[PDB]
């Protein structure tokens, strides 16, 4: 791919990579569906 | 941030703190972007009215942070700055439209557990998730209170603060405030009868503004904390600045010169 | 930047940029004493912006 | 230096130093008009020092 | 100094005068720790507020006094300063953290009856002797009172003063001052319900707080006279720079 | 004979050097070590 | 020679042992003062 | 000595008695200043309204006492004097001007923790300490007071007594007397004002006034006892032989008929 | 030397060295009768001091 360089940003080593979920996150994916 | 919460260890590991060198004090936070580049707001280097206009050499970078004051010996790292590339349209002087501004580390960070750039948005990550109702996260260790009462309490916050707000209607942001909204710029906020409320606050600006896409899990900068009035307040909610449009320069001053 | 605290005194006339007068937010050129000011901003515009010279690269 | 006994009094607005303004002490980034001290302090100071290192 | 006596002769060896050249003025205290080395507090130098930024060359050292005024011939030392050194971290703006400042002599003045350096402290004693309760020493030529405009004194002194002063647990110092409190500091005087009372005042400022270690019978400096609010007032106390916490930086100037 | 410096610091020549105590250093003496 | 005085003024039992007779100090006090 | 106190040992090891041979009497105070020379007041030596005029086979030196009586058998030294110097100027008459002798003895003594000569007045030493307030210290084993009750034996104190005493002021001295003052006096005592007082007194004359240089810690003479009205008299006050003035001469006799 | 104690009384006449009478002092160039000394003392020379001794250089 192209873009400008290394893609691994926005993946957390802490969370998304060891596929963890923080407290409020499950908070922002019910916010793209729910409320209509 | 007012209404907040003590943030997990690495849930943000984007998050830098923007801090002056004497006096030491908190200045403002900002974003990792990458490996050099860093991304914060125009008005926490340059903003005549308060005096502020600094220089890459009286500023520190501290990234990888958590607590607020302590010195995380193996955790943090602090760089200093090379370069600060402030937008040429940065309107200070009644929209505070453009508040928007790039540094360059003197030397790449390495990454780690605790440190890693956020992505920033392309052409329809951005279109699919800056929609009315789309929660986003905002976090900073700015003021817990618009003014905080001491002794029973204090005000400024211990260890990094997180919060959710809901991306808010473009007319409602028109008719919350006399400062002239523009296309450079959104607001967030829950509506006085939501009844759940939180905002960034003094001390937050710079911050980032991050939305995850349900796409890819990745974590994209939607905002940087650049204005508003009060902390808080029941009716006015929080402006940040609409980073994908300014993309263009930042991708182009990325390039450099 | 944060206003209605009172962060960014205003000066009394003139005022330069949009500063905070007594609580009320007083917009570039609206001059300010305390009472609220002129009600009448400006400068101001409502052409679309538009590029149509070089300067960068 | 001694405080409360108006020798260090300070303008209005945000008082860039510690002063003495009416007859209360106010704080560095705190700000008085006469009428009282009003405000929340910066801080400075409670920042755990450091020093960059590297080789 | 407030609520004090006449210090007798030769009873404090290391006091030193910090006098300004033109116009002529005492500006503080300082006291003798090496032939060569003298310290002081950090804002008799440089504070701001008050526009005062004094080149080494704005002053002069009365070493050896016990007159303040009267010239003390052939027993006190004038000598004068070759190189000034604040305290980097120094922070001026917020409580006077790290008021310390160190003045090197142009030449070693030579001890006599009436003049000798005190001994700095160290891990072990300044353990044993920094105790809530353990009365300390401060001796200066600053103001006996207050003075407020209708209280009819003497204000300045003839003589040196001296006055002792128990050290306070460090909660009621942090619960009486307004002001932000560090472990670079550490504040001393009496409780209002005791009923002794004194307190350094206007013109003290750099004067050693010395205490007399019962192990080895030798004066060490613990604090120099830094900040307060006011003059020997109900419960407010008198804040001392805590030497000994800062005795890397005053070595780090010299060592070897 | 060595060391560094003034070792004979803190002594005063006119008081320790002689024996003598002045007034007020028994005040002092006794908050740190009293009888009882 | 006889008259030099290399010492004079120095008491053996006192100055010369940094001891001082009771009164002693009463006349630095007279000096040192001016009342 | 008037009001005044026991010396303590060593205290004062210049201090020397003239004694009488026959009869045996304390004669006068006296100062060593060298091994072979002792400083005295003329009067004791001369005096015609007393038919004084003693011959120096005529006294006795006791150096290093301490009791007024008790022969310090291995503590005082004895020496005879081989000759006798009273200042050519000696104006008994009129105001006991220039009050001032010299005793040479015929063996030099062996110093001491008892035995120590006290120095002369420099320069510097006199023009700094010769001044109205500062306090001068005589010691001597005169009469303790000017009168008192029998029984006991109406003074004579058992072991050297000492008084610290102030330097008056010229005009003070002046007015206090009749007698004319010169410039070659001066006095010292209490002003009446002072709860404090002590004077010399019969038998402490050719004493030394000793002062005590904070320059330097040595023991300067400023004077010898010389005169006064009574002994520690309300408004009187006792006269001391200004050594310093008389130095010129102490050193041109020592310097022609010694060394 | 002490006076005022009579140690040293004055000859009925004019006192030829100083002493005392009554309880006063009477200076070397006065007569004194009994309790009072009248005179005009002025003696031991009226021609000022100098210096001469044998000091030839």
């Amino acid at each position: 791919t192209f873009g400008s360089g290394e893609a691994d940003c926005g993946l957390r080593p802490l969370f998304e990579k060891k596929s963890l979920e923080d407290k409020t996150e499950r908070e922002l994916l019910e916010s793209y569906i729910d409320g209509r | 941030i007012v209404e907040g919460s003590d943030a997990e260890i690495g849930m943000s590991p984007w998050q830098v703190m923007l801090f002056r060198k004497s006096p030491q004090e908190l200045l403002c936070g900002a974003s990792l972007i990458s490996d050099r580049w860093v991304l914060t707001a125009a008005h926490c280097l340059l903003y005549p009215p308060w005096d502020k206009n600094f220089i890459e050499n009286d500023l520190l970078v501290r990234i990888g942070k958590h607590s607020r004051t302590r010195y995380e010996r193996n955790i943090e790292k602090i760089s200093m700055l090379e370069k600060i590339y402030i937008h040429p349209r940065y309107n200070w002087r009644e929209n505070l439209d453009r508040d928007i501004a790039l540094m360059k580390l003197k030397k790449p960070v390495a990454f780690s557990d605790y440190i890693h750039p956020v992505c920033l948005p392309d052409r329809e990550t951005a279109a699919s998730l800056l929609q009315a109702g789309y929660k986003g996260r905002v976090t900073g260790w700015g003021n817990l209170k618009e003014t905080w009462t001491a002794n029973v309490g204090k005000g400024q916050p211990s260890v990094l603060q997180v919060v959710n707000l809901p991306i808010v209607e473009r007319p409602v942001c028109k008719d919350s405030t006399r400062i002239r909204i523009t296309d450079n710029m959104f607001c967030a906020g829950y509506k006085p009868d939501e009844g759940k409320r939180g905002d960034a606050c003094e001390g937050d600006s710079g911050g980032p503004f991050v939305m995850k896409s349900p796409f890819n899990n990745r974590w994209y900068q939607m905002g940087i904390v650049s204005w508003g009035e009060g902390c808080d307040r029941d009716g006015k909610y929080g402006f940040y600045t609409h980073v994908f449009r300014l993309k263009k320069w930042i991708q182009k001053v990325i390039d450099q010169f | 930047i944060r206003f209605g605290m009172g962060k960014v005194p205003c000066p009394d006339g003139e005022v330069g940029y949009t500063c905070d007068c007594g609580e009320k937010i007083c917009l570039y050129g609206q001059s300010c004493n305390d009472g609220q000011c002129s009600g009448d901003p400006k400068p101001s515009s409502e052409f679309e912006e538009f590029e149509i010279d070089e300067e960068e690269k």
